[PDB]
């Protein structure tokens, strides 16, 4: 089921300086209410009121799927994937724990090298493999 | 009774019966208009490589900067203070839908309606559940237009004495081209009866309402003498509209008392028509000029 | 249910990228997306995949009479179909306006070029004679679906291998592979169907276009063409507004596509028959992947059937036999009988009266 | 059978680049909010439109940008030599008027009318020849007549190839042959081609010269529709005033 | 400018179908008459093949004159020739594909003074059909009109001659007009052409052969062949010993006449040969030693029908190029010649004539019919190249 | 003649292309180097 | 063929059609007759209203369904005719039939002004009928018995409809007979059913159609048919009562 | 839909011999009958009632006899009702209607004296001739059943039926062999082909003819199919009321009067547009 937001809901909004949301734009935000039994439903500033990077996001990247399993594996406390993935190319990534990832490189052609090779790197084990794939990729 | 069977007739083009050129500029879509270096486009036109096209068929009307093409074939399009016609189709929780030959439906709020009682008495939402016994499927109101929406939808309001739930009589629909702008759209023309000149197309005609909102039912049977002359109204109405008269007060005064001679049954033939015509604008020719 | 919605910023993501003239997944503008057949074990059957999409194709032929008037012909089915697999908004009844245009684009090309010959395929006339009917199914949508259904039709068409049959006097007979060798068809040509789309309004095309490219486009061409140099349909549809050199380019890049494709088409059918004539071994199971997580592969296995006669003799020798009430049936009157409990009275009478 | 002597003429006496007879008429039908009525040689057509009113229905299958198109067609059971009676759930009639709709959703200029319907309506009386013209020439008139701006004035025409020249307005029995015939819809200020279509087999050195005898013979029919909708406007002129 | 009109038509098709099709006709104002003495020559300005006027005369069959004697009309002797399309529509329609094909080589010719004139695509020389007609009056009306109008056109000028063999058109219409004149076509050469006197007499050769035409093709009524019959009739007519039976074969150097019956019978005639083929196995009566013939009189036959049926699969070819580029380009029918001189023709149905004429192809027999003299065919498969070993 | 420029002009793409690598980077994520 | 039933044979032709025994003669009788006629009401268990009709060689089955959900201010009233495929002298194709249409229309015209549909405000009604065997005048006992399901299903109505038959003899005299069978239906000329309200004394469904042209057996073929109305009601007045005594000395 | 108080006005007015358009409780509007507008059929008319539009054909074709009765033909009836009358007929939603005038109009004939079935038979047991009706609604505006009674018996007043003279002997030419003259016919002696006639009843007063609005106000209506000669073939009761037994007797009287004037004015009609023939040109459409 979809969810609902609040006009309300972002940062300083009120019944006059309501924020600009268009259809078909892409939000970051959290949940406070996922129980099996209404509609979720998602705040998109904080728990305290001060928007910490939440609202409306992307305006020159590119959002592409990936499973749950690459998700998972990045967000690890021993995950050195994005420190080497961003030394070839400078990036900056939004996760999505619904199955969804914001790119955005320098170059279009980093953005589709970035956007095609990381729905590869849950499988690919490192080490003997992982260096000579990022050799191979220097290019 | 005999059961006339005539037999069609071939069409007479290019009206030679009276003869006459038009001074006006006449276009058809695709036509190049004027492309002067400023021009702003009207209703009818667009745009394309630095050229003014026409869009649809009719003649052009300038006033002074304004190029745009009228067409003599469209659906109303709602203005602010326009007198309108229309019929309840469908009612909602908190509105009504009605009819009044339009690109959309048009909504009529429940905080705009005269309930019955005319005065200060209460508003709340006791009166929302019987607002759908007494406006129900099927009546007929008289409104006035109180805004336009964002996409073409009108909003029209009943905050008179004239306005509300109309009575006894016939109804004419005809294109909404006909009828003529006016400041009275209301007249009680001196027959045995009225009429109103909805700018919508629709044309209603009633008695006079004897001496002196819909309180009242008056369900009781009409005169003789006052069917005959709604009857002579309507036969008249619809001889005007149909070849080109454009329609107010004056044009049905005249055809009126040029159809006294002979029966209200007997007009419905091609050439008793023309023959009214003809001498109702041979009569406003000797009139006006 | 219905399908994803498209955001606002992949539609401005592809159209900076066709603008630049890159694409997504690195092929510029004249390339394919490469291809993979595959063959069944009995005739008239394989799996192609163009890029990321697939469908099944499957000929088979029967015996019937041929109808009134043209006598010495046979007939020709098609039904194409859709399956909710494809994607997840195909549905059996609401799709209904991409099935009639695709089974026309089909049906026109493939029956109209008259490549099959359906002259040599009677037996008698007036009787009997062979009725063939091509099926296709899409498995997986990924854009491109007419493509792929037509190279699927051809190799499919062009695998079949009829039954045969002895014709002498006035007496039939009807063989099996054992007691004769099924015969192969005749295909005069192989008309080969090509795409184009066209992006923000005829400025840029891109050839093979992809779901997501699909849904940035305003319309497309298809220019269905056979080998030699001979064009057999087209049909522009969509949103667009055409010019008249870029119909010639057009004419063009399908030429030259269909030439490559055939080359492939018939690569791939000549080393399938060579492996088939050698003597190795062939179908769908030989074709999966073994340096691949997902594939494994065990010979027979007697699991053990030692046991089944014992176990079967217990259970049928320890359990309550039928019991010994037996009932009796109750005549009213020839016609009508009664068991159970029964009913008190012989039959009802002036219960009320 | 000849279909091409050597003198040049053709079965019916025309020669290759020779259009029929037209014969329209405008303002039909009187309830309905626009007619036409149109016989292109020997084939007569007919065409009502309905214009823009409350989607039927109201299922929530409107469109928030633009108004929306709804084609059929229809044929009566007389319009051939044999009866053919066909049920209302033919391909045919779908796929014409999918090609109807696809041709008028980009000729008419829709965006404005938000949340409306369109309802066009083609009825067939006697076919021979080329329909899909005549359909859509029929129902151009009939959008005109109801007043629904468009961008240009959309004309159909078809062609053909027979002994290495090009023909043009085919009928019957030349259709009925095996040969490469072929239609567009032009718009006359541009150029521009609304919809292609072909079939049977056509070597590709001839389709430029097919195409031109087809957009030409277009141009050739537009102003035969041209003069009729200046008389008809011209006529409406005369009588308002 | 064109003006519209319609034609009805009524075609039967082969399974007893008639239809009124209707279709389409369209007049022209100025239809070419490619004549020297044209009084206008830019209207039409004559493209095409042009006389030049020595001639004293100008003869035109009304259509019979060139649906039969067409043979005549073609010494290099004979000028002044001009067709009317009617009547090459008339023999096309009515004398198959042969005599047409000759007519239209003679036409494209620059021998020759032959022309071919729109009659039915100009504006005042087409007449519509009245109550009460035929195809022969309605097709004389035509005729004489044509002439009438393209003698006042040529602002009579050029003294025309309309021949025809029709009676009734010189009691009638030859007497209203001065300067064209309705004789007969051994008139037309005695009043003009004496020397030609080798026409004369190839034209009374084919008069008396014409004669005998009308008797042979009436003492010929609706039948072809002998009509067959049931089987026990055979099995009595054996048993009752009034049927031998055995197998036939041909002669090779005379194979439509040289037919024998082996226990020899000779058979003689098509006609006696009764739709069958070698190696068949046919019951045959006796005959009257007063109608045997000789090689001495032999004891022939009469077969009525045939128990045992026993074909087989031959080898074929296709016609000639220019023998089909006439056949039109959609050719249903067509005519295979076979391998042996031993084997009728055959009558099938294809479509791919025009690009198999370097193969042999192979066909069979699923029934003879007799409508026609021919049997009917189907094709079965491709054979190897005329021209290689294999 | 005119067959040639176009030739040259719209051939598949020649040896080491971008879609070959990335294809190549797909199987090699999927592939087993352990068996 | 059918997609959802089972494919037999393409082609059937019945034996009546190589039947080589030629039609027999009807007979004669008294045209001041009726058949027999015994009803029934309550038959069905599971079914909020329903009748089962019997008089002769007319078996029909009638079930009332209750009021659902979905001239509203009044309810609809949904109809549906169906006979089995065993009646007759000839089998029937399950799909439908224009025949089924007709007279399921032939009684939507006839229920409709019994029962009163304002009080009902946005519901339906449905209502089944099914004909087991064809032996006589079959639209007079489709009105009978569906009006019957109606009374015994607690719906409120003006009054009942009560159904008649007749048809005429093709002799070179011909009179209207009253409750004809298939062997003096099939035989005759014209035909004629009345839907009577007997209390109302009200008309309510007309049919008939044949070659009787003179208006003067039309006024007698009406007036027989009013008092077959007449005479066909005390039974059905028996047979409600029957149905509430049993219904209510059930609780 | 018409309000309540339209409805009390009307209804007051018919009992007052009054109607909006003016004419009296027995009037009827004219109507614009022709023949021969269509080509490739065998027969035309085109009824004009008002705001409706009606427009016919029939075509006469080869066939097999039925196997009742050998010595005769049948007719086949589609009344077909096209999406451009009106949009809510769009794809399906026609269907009902027009089998409803389908199986009236197949009740209306079917009788063995309708027109002829001797005539359509040529040889026992292996051939009839058939005829095909082809109705096609292109309008609506009430009265619908008298403007297609009245197209189909124009319809059927001008076929042809082209005559064959071919022998059935199995010697001679079996195959079925025309007259090979294009304009050779005969015609079919529909003078006693019935009507239907349709009478409203508002308040306790009948009306005919009535108007859409004026149908509307009504509750029930007989129908009532009567020949030129003034005999009744079929009587279909339709209508939302009940009717009472005395209104059917009043009602009669009516309907025989308007029938018999309404057979002969159509007689007359027709005499007067064929008494001249191929002059007066043919206009429809155009």
């Amino acid at each position: 089921e979809p969810a609902s937001l609040s006009y309300l809901s972002f940062e300083g909004a009120t019944k006059r300086n309501r924020p600009n949301v268009q259809v078909g734009d892409l939000i970051y935000g959290q949940f406070v209410v996922a129980n099996k039994d209404m509609e979720p439903e998602m705040v998109c500033i904080d728990s305290c009121g001060r928007a910490n990077g939440m609202g409306v996001i992307g305006q020159d990247g590119l959002l592409f799927k990936v499973t749950l399993g690459l998700i998972r594996k990045l967000l690890a406390p021993d995950c050195e994937i994005i420190q080497e993935v961003g030394k070839l190319h400078p990036l900056e990534i939004v996760f999505g724990m619904n199955g969804r990832i914001w790119v955005k490189a320098k170059t279009i052609q980093q953005t589709l090298i970035l956007a095609n090779i990381l729905e590869a790197c849950e499988h690919m084990t490192s080490d003997q493999r992982k260096q000579i794939f990022s050799r191979l990729a220097e290019s | 009774m005999a059961m006339e069977m005539r037999l069609p007739v071939a069409r007479k083009p290019l009206s030679e019966r009276l003869g006459r050129d038009t001074k006006k500029h006449l276009v058809v879509p695709g036509d190049t208009i004027t492309t002067d270096t400023g021009f702003m486009r009207g209703h009818g036109t667009y745009m394309g490589e630095e050229k003014l096209i026409a869009s649809v068929a009719g003649s052009v009307e300038r006033v002074n900067k304004l190029i745009c093409v009228k067409a003599l074939k469209t659906r109303y399009i709602g203005e602010v203070g326009d007198i309108v016609v229309g019929r309840i189709t469908e009612v909602q929780q908190k509105r009504w839908k009605v009819e009044t030959n339009s690109r959309l439906d048009s909504v009529l709020l429940l905080s705009s309606m005269n309930l019955p009682g005319g005065e200060l008495r209460r508003r709340s939402a006791e009166d929302e559940l019987a607002m759908r016994g007494f406006l129900q499927e099927g009546d007929l109101i008289s409104a006035e237009v109180q805004a336009v929406f964002s996409d073409g939808a009108v909003s029209l309001h009943t905050r008179s004495l004239k306005y509300g739930k109309l009575g006894q009589g016939v109804l004419v629909q005809v294109s909404p081209s006909l009828v003529k702008r006016q400041k009275t759209h209301f007249h009680d023309l001196p027959c045995g009866a009225s009429v109103i000149l909805g700018n919508n197309g629709f044309i209603w005609i009633y008695p006079t309402p004897e001496h002196k909102g819909g309180f009242i039912a008056n369900l009781e049977p009409v005169s003789l003498a006052d069917r005959e002359v709604i009857s002579r109204l309507r036969n008249c109405i619809i001889s005007l509209v149909t070849q080109r008269m454009m329609l107010y007060d004056t044009s049905i005064l005249y055809c009126y008392e040029a159809s006294l001679p002979h029966q209200i049954k007997d007009i419905l033939k091609p050439e008793i028509m023309e023959e009214i015509v003809m001498e109702t604008r041979q009569r406003l020719l000797e009139q006006e000029g | 249910m219905k399908e994803t919605p498209l955001s606002n910023c992949e539609r401005r993501f592809l159209l900076r990228a066709i603008e630049e003239k890159k694409r997504l997944d690195g092929r510029q503008t004249y390339d394919y997306r490469n291809i993979r057949i595959s063959f069944g074990t009995d005739y008239g059957c394989c799996i192609v995949e163009l890029g990321k999409t697939r469908v099944l194709g499957q000929v088979s032929c029967e015996l019937v009479s041929p109808k009134l008037n043209r006598a010495t012909e046979g007939i020709l089915f098609f039904n194409l179909e859709l399956s909710q697999m494809a994607a997840p908004a195909f549905e059996p009844g609401r799709q209904s306006d991409l099935l009639v245009k695709l089974n026309r684009l089909m049906e026109r090309c493939l029956r109209n070029s008259k490549c099959i010959d359906t002259e040599s395929l009677c037996v008698v006339a007036g009787e009997k004679v062979w009725q063939i009917r091509v099926d296709l199914h899409l498995l997986n949508h990924d854009g491109n679906i007419i493509d792929a259904a037509s190279i699927a039709a051809i190799v499919a068409l062009c695998h079949f291998r009829r039954p045969d049959v002895s014709v002498q006097g006035d007496e039939v007979t009807l063989y099996t592979p054992e007691e004769r060798d099924p015969v192969p068809l005749s295909i005069h040509h192989m008309p080969i169907c090509v795409s184009f789309a066209f992006f923000q309004q005829g400025t840029y095309l891109l050839v093979d276009p992809n779901e997501r490219e699909e849904r940035v486009m305003d319309g497309l061409l298809v220019i269905a063409m056979n080998k030699h140099r001979e064009i057999c349909t087209i049909q522009s549809s969509g949103g667009i507004m055409l010019l008249k050199d870029q119909v010639l380019r057009c004419s063009k890049i399908a030429g030259v596509k269909v030439a490559e494709i055939t080359e492939l088409i018939l690569k791939a059918l000549e080393n399938d028959q060579k492996v088939r004539k050698e003597g190795g071994k062939f179908g769908f199971a030989e074709s999966i992947a073994n340096q691949r997580i997902t594939a494994f592969k065990m010979e027979k296995a007697p699991i053990d059937t030692s046991d089944v006669e014992e176990k079967a003799e217990e259970i049928i020798a320890e359990a309550e036999p039928p019991s010994e009430v037996v009932s009796t049936p109750v005549l009213w009157t020839p016609g009508t009988a009664q068991i159970g409990e029964g009913v008190e009275n012989s039959w009802g009478d002036l219960e009320d009266s | 059978l000849e279909l091409l002597s050597d003198q040049g003429y053709r079965v019916d006496g025309r020669r290759a680049g020779e259009l029929r007879k037209i014969q329209a008429r405008m303002g039909v039908f009187a309830q309905a909010d626009g007619s036409a009525y149109i016989e292109q040689g020997n084939t007569k057509a007919l065409a009502v439109v309905y214009g823009p009113h409350e989607i039927r229905g109201s299922r929530a299958r409107a469109l928030p940008d633009r108004a929306l198109v709804n084609c059929q067609y229809s044929s009566a059971t007389f319009s051939t030599g044999e009866r053919k009676r066909r049920p209302h759930g033919d391909r045919k009639s779908c796929e014409m008027g999918l090609q109807l709709r696809q041709t008028f959703e980009a000729a008419i200029l829709t965006q404005l009318h938000p949340r409306s319907q369109i309802d066009i309506y083609v009825q067939v009386l006697q076919a021979d020849g080329g329909t899909y013209a005549a359909c859509v020439n029929a129902a151009t008139l009939a959008v005109l007549d109801a007043g629904i701006p468009m961008r240009d004035f959309v004309c159909a025409c078809s062609a053909g190839f027979v002994d290495g020249t090009a023909l043009a307005d085919l009928s019957h029995v030349e259709e009925a042959a095996g040969g490469p015939q072929l239609a567009l819809a032009l718009l006359p200020a541009s150029g521009q081609i609304a919809l292609l279509e072909m079939d049977a087999r056509l070597h590709e050195d001839h389709l430029e010269r097919v195409l031109e005898a087809a957009a030409q013979a277009a141009r050739d029919v537009h102003t035969l529709l041209d003069r009729v909708v200046r008389q008809h406007v011209r006529e409406a002129s005369i009588l308002l005033g | 400018m064109l003006q519209k009109r319609e034609k009805v038509l009524l075609l039967r098709t082969f399974q007893g179908r008639t239809l009124r099709i209707v279709r389409e006709h369209y007049l022209r104002p100025c239809v070419p008459c490619h004549s020297p003495l044209c009084p206008q020559p830019a209207a039409c300005s004559h493209d095409g093949k042009l006389l030049s006027s020595d001639v004293t005369h100008y003869v035109i069959p009304d259509w019979k004159v060139v649906q039969d004697y067409l043979e005549i009309l073609e010494f290099p002797e004979l000028k002044g020739i001009i067709f009317m399309q009617t009547a090459c529509q008339a023999v096309q329609h009515q004398r198959g594909r042969r005599q047409y094909n000759k007519l239209r080589n003679l036409l494209k010719d620059a021998r020759h003074d032959c022309i071919l004139f729109a009659n039915e695509f100009q504006q005042c020389c087409y007449l519509p059909r009245e109550r009460g007609e035929s195809m022969e009056k309605w097709q004389t009306r035509s005729i004489y009109n044509a002439a009438v109008w393209y003698y006042h056109h040529c602002q009579d000028r050029m003294p025309i001659v309309m021949v025809t063999e029709d009676e009734e058109a010189i009691q009638q219409y030859g007497s209203e007009t001065e300067g064209v004149f309705v004789i007969t076509f051994k008139n037309y050469l005695d009043n003009f052409w004496p020397d030609l006197k080798a026409a004369h007499e190839l034209c009374d050769s084919i008069l008396q052969s014409r004669r005998e035409r009308e008797n042979e093709s009436q003492e010929s009524h609706g039948k072809e062949y002998p009509e067959h019959l049931p089987l026990e009739v055979l099995e009595a007519g054996i048993k009752s010993g009034r049927y031998i039976q055995g197998i036939l074969n041909v002669n090779k150097h005379r194979a439509q006449i040289e037919a024998f019956v082996r226990l020899d019978i000779l058979i003689h005639g098509m006609k006696a040969r009764n739709r069958s083929i070698h190696g068949d196995v046919v019951v045959v009566e006796l005959l009257p030693k007063n109608e045997w013939k000789g090689r001495e009189p032999m004891p022939t036959g009469r077969v009525v029908g045939i128990l045992q049926k026993n074909w087989r699969d031959y080898v074929v070819t296709f016609p000639s190029k220019e023998e089909v580029q006439s056949q039109g380009k959609n050719a249903q029918k067509i005519l295979v010649t076979p391998w042996d001189y031993r084997i009728p023709k055959i009558r099938i149905s294809t479509q791919q004539a025009e690009t198999l004429q370097d193969f042999r192809v192979v066909v069979r027999i699923d029934s003879w019919e007799s409508t026609s003299v021919y049997p009917n065919g189907h094709f079965v498969r491709v054979l190897g190249r005329i021209g290689d070993l294999e | 003649n005119i067959i040639q420029e176009e030739y040259q002009e719209y051939r598949q793409t020649k040896g080491r292309s971008l879609y070959t690598l990335l294809e190549e980077i797909r199987d090699l994520a999927l592939l087993d180097v352990s068996n | 063929g059918d997609h959802r039933r089972i494919r037999g044979p393409e082609e059937s032709q019945p034996p009546q059609l190589y039947a080589a025994d030629e039609e027999e003669a009807p007979g004669t009788r008294d045209p001041t007759r009726l058949r027999p006629v015994y009803a029934r009401a309550g038959l069905l268990s599971q079914a909020k209203g329903s009748a089962y009709l019997e008089a002769g060689g007319t078996k029909v089955l009638c079930a009332v369904s209750g009021p659902r959900q979905a001239a509203a201010l009044r309810g609809r009233l949904l109809c549906d005719f169906r006979r089995a495929p065993f009646a007759g002298r000839r089998r029937r194709a399950p799909p439908g039939g224009c025949e089924e249409r007709e007279l399921a229309l032939a009684l939507q015209e006839a229920l409709e002004p019994a029962v009163r549909l304002g009080r009902y405000p946005r519901a339906q009604l449905e209502v089944s009928a099914l004909l087991l065997e064809d032996g006589g005048s079959a639209l007079a006992a489709a009105l009978t018995a569906a009006a019957l399901a109606l009374a015994d299903a607690g719906v409120e109505m003006y009054d009942l409809v009560v159904g008649c038959g007749l048809s005429l003899a093709p002799g070179p005299a011909p009179t209207w007979l009253l409750d004809p069978t298939r062997l003096e239906e099939e035989r005759a000329a014209a035909g004629l059913t009345v839907a009577l309200m007997p209390v109302l004394n009200q008309v309510a469904g007309l049919l008939g159609s044949g070659e009787g042209g003179l208006t003067e057996s039309w006024a007698e073929a009406v007036r027989l048919g009013l008092e077959g109305c007449q005479r066909l009601y005390p039974v059905l007045q028996q047979s409600l009562v029957r149905a509430a005594r049993r219904r209510g000395a059930a609780a | 839909t018409l309000s309540e108080a339209e409805k009390v006005y009307i209804v007051h007015g018919v009992q007052e011999d009054l109607r909006v358009d003016g004419r009296g409780c027995e009037d009827y509007r004219c109507v614009e009958v022709e023949t021969d507008v269509v080509s490739n059929t065998s027969g035309s008319a085109r009824v004009k009632l008002g705001h409706t539009d009606i427009l016919v054909g029939v075509k006469a074709e080869m066939g097999t006899p039925k196997l009742e009765k050998p010595n005769e033909g049948y007719l086949e009836f589609f009344v077909d009702c096209s999406a451009s009358a009106t949009p809510e007929f769009e794809g399906r939603g026609g269907d009902d209607l027009g089998t409803e005038i389908a199986n009236t109009l197949y009740r209306i004939f079917n009788n063995k004296s309708s027109v002829d079935l001797k005539t359509l038979c040529i040889s026992p047991r292996e051939h009839c001739w058939v005829l095909y009706v082809d109705v096609l609604l292109l309008e609506c505006g009430g009265n619908l059943f008298d403007a297609i009674s009245i197209a189909v018996k124009a319809a059927l007043f001008n076929t042809r039926i082209p005559r064959v003279r071919v022998l059935e002997d199995e010697e001679g030419s079996k195959d079925i062999e025309l007259s090979d003259d294009p304009y050779d016919c005969i015609r079919l002696s529909v003078e006693n082909v019935p009507c239907i006639v349709t009478l409203c009843k508002i308040g306790y007063r009948h009306v005919v003819d009535a108007t859409l609005q004026e149908e509307a106000c009504s509750l029930a209506s007989l129908l009532v199919s009567v020949t030129s000669k003034g005999v009744v073939t079929c009587m279909r009761k339709v209508g939302k009321g009940s009717l009472d037994p005395e209104s059917i007797f009043e009602m009669m009287e009516t309907g025989k009067r308007v029938g018999k004037v309404l057979h002969a004015s159509l007689q007359s009609v027709v005499h007067k547009e064929e008494s001249l023939g191929p002059k007066r040109q043919k206009v429809g459409f155009l």
